[PDB]
RNA sequence: GGUGAAAUUCUUGGAUUUAUUGAAGACUAACUACUGCGAAAGCAUUUGCCAAGGACGUUUUCAUUAAUCAAGAACGAAAGUUAGGGGAUCGAAGAUGAUCAGAUACCGUCGUAGUCUUAACCAUAAACUAUGCCGACUAGGGAUCGGGUGGUGUUUUUUUAAUGACCCACUCGGCACCUUACGAGAAAUCAAAGUCUUUGGGUUCUGGGGGGAGUAUGGUCGCAAGGCUGAAACUUAAAGGAAUUG
């Protein structure tokens, strides 16, 4: 039977949608049906922080982040415990954690 | 068997049909 | 031959497929007021002295 | 009536040389043999006198053109380019 | 890893440090600081005369610490070397950029990202590309989440953009437009001209690329570094 | 009162270089790689060669004359994953403990505006 | 199709070439009947990289 | 270099990597959304040109010109076909390196056709909302897109105008969404799948247990691949749908 309402993606109007490919396994998923992150992190990692700021010539220094828009086909984001199987109820919860 | 498969293997066995009658034909 | 000399303050989990392995942070005895993260193999309380044969490194995990 | 169904002007052509190079001789051979507009005179009296060679009936003016239409998609293009490259030349 | 290495060869010693020597560059004086490093070439032999081999380099230095402000953290200039006068080289202005930080920081969504473009050529005869972004913002008092855009704002945006971009940079030669582009005005006469199209923040410039560039001409080189 | 090179340390997945440059990036110091200091292709990826590869270039430009460093990281880029690989910041943190001095930090991570194509096919990397 | 007098491909109890059709450029005339210093040869398939 | 691990492969002729350029073709990232347009397929750089279209507004005009439609006609992803151009990537086939008992599969490295374009064809798809169109009525709730109306509302200009961008209230037309079940349904679920034994608003198409079988044959279209139309013999008591506990 039908599991979701919205076919498991995000398409009431279009007809198609131009795909991306999973960053992880290079599958070609459609970009409204396909489980989009956002990696924003610092550079050091949080543990060298400190070494990097003793050892820096400026004081004051930013310490800038990096920014990735990640792009998971279902397989890869489930394999990689990004999303997790949720019960018939909590499937129709849209907010974020 | 898989549908597409059987509609591969049909359509193959179409084709081979065709020529075998047109050998006679 | 130089080896490193750090108390344990505070021990994390335990690591490994079969728990044989703790994580725990250290401060280094000298050179005092630096922290790492590593793994130890048997029984560590908190306040015990590790001998680290190589300070520049730290773990995450053991999968 | 209608004659032939498909063969068209090729049918003094005949059963011969194969249907995939009469078609290809069909195609080519109506453009050869249409009448076009000229560009000057305004009526449809161009005709091809020779390969390249589109002279009008009327207004009596000969233009260089492709060997079987009157201008080619590469002229029609080239020409295009060389006017915008003419009007770009002074801004 | 380390031996893996079947053959080193296909048919079957000195330090180069030794070789080499400092080199000291020196930027443009549209910069409260001109030495912004150090450079290394072999010796100039006889048969290399190393200034030519040095000639044709681009260094990248950050804009704060030309400036030596921090505001200026985000903008890099690539300076292109010209000219050499014993050990203190002399660069020109070769382009302006961001970097990757500050652009990814200034995209988020919910919000219409608006970029322009012109291929302008200037008074001292150098072909500038110039590129210009812009975002849209939510006024105060807004209550609806996002801020967009109707496509003919934008179209509009852009175009006064590019008309302002171009007046500004005809007329003005090269160091003149590398003084207007430090202290930012480019942007807030962009703001006061489209503000009663749409609020629009972030009216940062983004790259400008040299595309041609005329002859040498020392004297106009030397005439900044005096 | 310093002098400095940039770093220009490339950690992908399988490997990290780590080799100074001048400001101009044409005269190359000290190129070590992760698979120079280790024995297996595993582990040429290890944050431990990437330590050991920052702490020989940081010896080797410690002698040459360079005392700072202006870091430029990335990852492979282009079509490919354009996130850094574990080697990153272990060469980072290692070239800065060992007694160089750091400023300007960025990512020079080579990002497509809408590249060619990836490598997979459309049903992905099966495995 | 000819006969051995006639040409270097004539002759034999087949219409067949013997040799290598394609010659070197440094051979002489009355050698040259063929491809004449073929880099390659057969079908073109992909780009030549021109 | 690659991988779970490797190997094939490239490397003192300098590989990988760094910098400066240059060429080629492809693509249009991030912005990008339970957002927009389009009959559908589909359509994401800028600018210019060409014609088109919906909604809204209207105290403009015609006057029933309309709805659905056998036949018939236009368009119709990708793949494929013909002939030129282009041919950077990726890559059916193919070749190799692994794995495996085997592996002409999955993984790795090359790589042809193709992928792009022009002129023609082909007429299919899980071409899906698996839900025909037109028309009326029937529960609440808020949000959003486009247009419009009003508000001494906020901000900007030239404090101040008009704009524009917001805010509030309303309205028309959309893509949708949330909650309930008066109702419906076999249930899953549905504001349409409701107003259907209290069975009739108009109309088109399709199905009659499962296989055999979308097969054979005969037509017709197509260069071909194939498309459209389309049985019977024989065989069988079950196949099948939605949910329940294991
Ligand atoms: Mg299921
Ligand atoms: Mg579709
Ligand atoms: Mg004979
Ligand atoms: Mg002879
Ligand atoms: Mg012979
Ligand atoms: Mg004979
Ligand atoms: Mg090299
Ligand atoms: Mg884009
Ligand atoms: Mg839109
Ligand atoms: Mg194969
Ligand atoms: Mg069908
Ligand atoms: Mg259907
Ligand atoms: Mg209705
Ligand atoms: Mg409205
Ligand atoms: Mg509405
Ligand atoms: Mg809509
Ligand atoms: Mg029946
Ligand atoms: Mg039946
Ligand atoms: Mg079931
Ligand atoms: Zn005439």
């Amino acid at each position: 039977p039908k599991k979701r309402a919205s076919n498991g993606r995000n398409k009431k109007g279009r007809g198609h949608v131009k795909p991306v490919r999973c960053v992880n396994c290079s599958k070609s998923i459609p970009k409204d049906k396909a489980i989009k992150r956002m990696a924003i992190r610092n550079i050091v990692e949080a543990a060298a922080v400190r070494d990097l700021s003793e050892a820096s010539v400026y004081p004051e220094y930013a310490l800038p982040k990096t920014y990735n828009k990640l792009h998971y086909c279902v397989s890869c984001a489930i394999h990689a415990r990004i999303v997790r199987v949720r019960s018939r109820e909590d499937r129709k919860n849209r907010a974020p954690p | 068997m898989r549908a597409k498969w059987r509609k591969k293997r049909t359509r193959r066995l179409k084709r081979k049909r065709r020529k075998v009658r047109a050998r006679s034909k | 031959t130089p080896v490193t000399l750090a108390k344990v303050i505070k021990v994390l989990g335990r690591t490994g497929s079969r728990g044989g392995v703790t994580q725990v942070r250290v401060e280094f005895l000298e050179d005092t007021s630096r922290t790492i993260v590593r793994n130890v193999k048997g029984p560590v309380r908190e306040n015990d002295i590790l001998v680290l044969m190589e300070s520049e490194r730290e773990a995450r995990r053991l999968r | 009536a209608k004659r032939t169904k498909k063969v068209g002007i090729t049918g003094k052509y005949g059963v011969r040389y194969g249907s995939s190079l009469r078609r290809q001789v069909k195609k080519l051979e109506i453009q050869q043999h249409a009448r076009y507009d000229c560009s000057f005179c305004g009526k449809k009296t161009v005709k091809r006198g020779a390969a390249g060679i589109w002279t009008c009936s009327c207004c009596k003016k000969t233009v260089a053109g492709g060997a079987y239409t009157v201008s080619t998609a590469a002229a029609a293009t080239v020409r295009s380019t060389i006017r915008r490259l003419r009007e770009m030349v002074e801004a | 890893a380390v031996g893996k290495n079947k053959r080193l060869s296909k048919g079957k010693v000195v330090d180069p440090f030794t070789r080499k020597e400092w080199f000291d560059i020196k930027a443009p004086s549209t910069f409260e600081n001109r030495n912004v490093g150090k450079t290394l070439v072999n010796k100039s032999t006889g048969l290399k005369s190393a200034s030519d081999a040095l000639k044709g380099r681009v260094v990248e230095v950050c804009l704060a610490d030309l400036q030596g402000s921090e505001d200026h953290s985000f903008r890099k200039i690539k300076l292109r070397v010209d000219e050499v006068q014993g050990k203190n080289l002399l660069t020109n202005f070769h382009g302006m950029d961001f970097t990757t930080d500050k652009l990814r920081s200034m995209v988020r969504k919910w919000q219409t990202l608006i970029e322009a473009n012109v291929t302008v050529k200037t008074s001292d005869d150098y072909v500038l590309r110039i590129f210009a972004i812009a975002f849209t913002r939510k006024q105060a008092n807004q209550v609806k989440r996002h801020s967009y855009a109707q496509s003919s704002h934008i179209r509009a945006i852009r175009k006064v953009i590019s008309e302002i971009l171009t007046k500004e940079v005809q007329g003005s030669t090269l160091a003149q437009l590398t003084s207007k582009l430090i202290p930012e005005v480019i942007n807030k006469e962009i703001e006061n001209a489209t503000k009663d199209i749409f609020p629009l923040q972030n009216i940062h410039v983004r790259k400008v690329k040299l595309l041609k560039q005329p002859k040498f001409d020392v004297g106009a080189l030397m005439a900044l570094h005096g | 009162s310093q002098v400095f090179g940039v770093a220009r340390i490339y950690a992908s997945f399988n490997d990290t270089f780590v080799h100074v440059t001048d400001l101009s990036g044409k005269e190359t110091i000290a190129r070590v790689t992760g698979g120079m200091k280790v024995k297996a292709d595993r582990d040429e990826s290890s944050p431990y060669a990437a330590m050991l590869a920052a702490q020989d270039v940081a010896a080797k430009c410690k002698e040459v004359g360079i005392t700072a460093v202006h870091v430029k990281i990335r990852a492979t880029g282009g079509t490919r994953t354009k996130t850094p690989g574990p080697g990153g910041q272990a060469a980072l943190r290692a070239l800065a403990r060992s007694g160089l001095r750091i400023g300007r930090i960025e990512d020079v991570t080579p990002v497509p505006s809408d590249s060619t194509r990836k490598k997979g096919g459309r049903r992905g990397r099966r495995l | 199709a000819m006969n051995p007098v006639d040409h270097p491909h004539g002759g034999g109890n087949h219409q067949h070439i013997g040799k290598a059709s394609t010659i070197s450029r440094g051979a002489v005339s009355g050698q040259k009947a063929g491809l004449i210093a073929a880099r390659r040869t057969g079908l073109l398939r992909g780009s030549q990289k021109t």
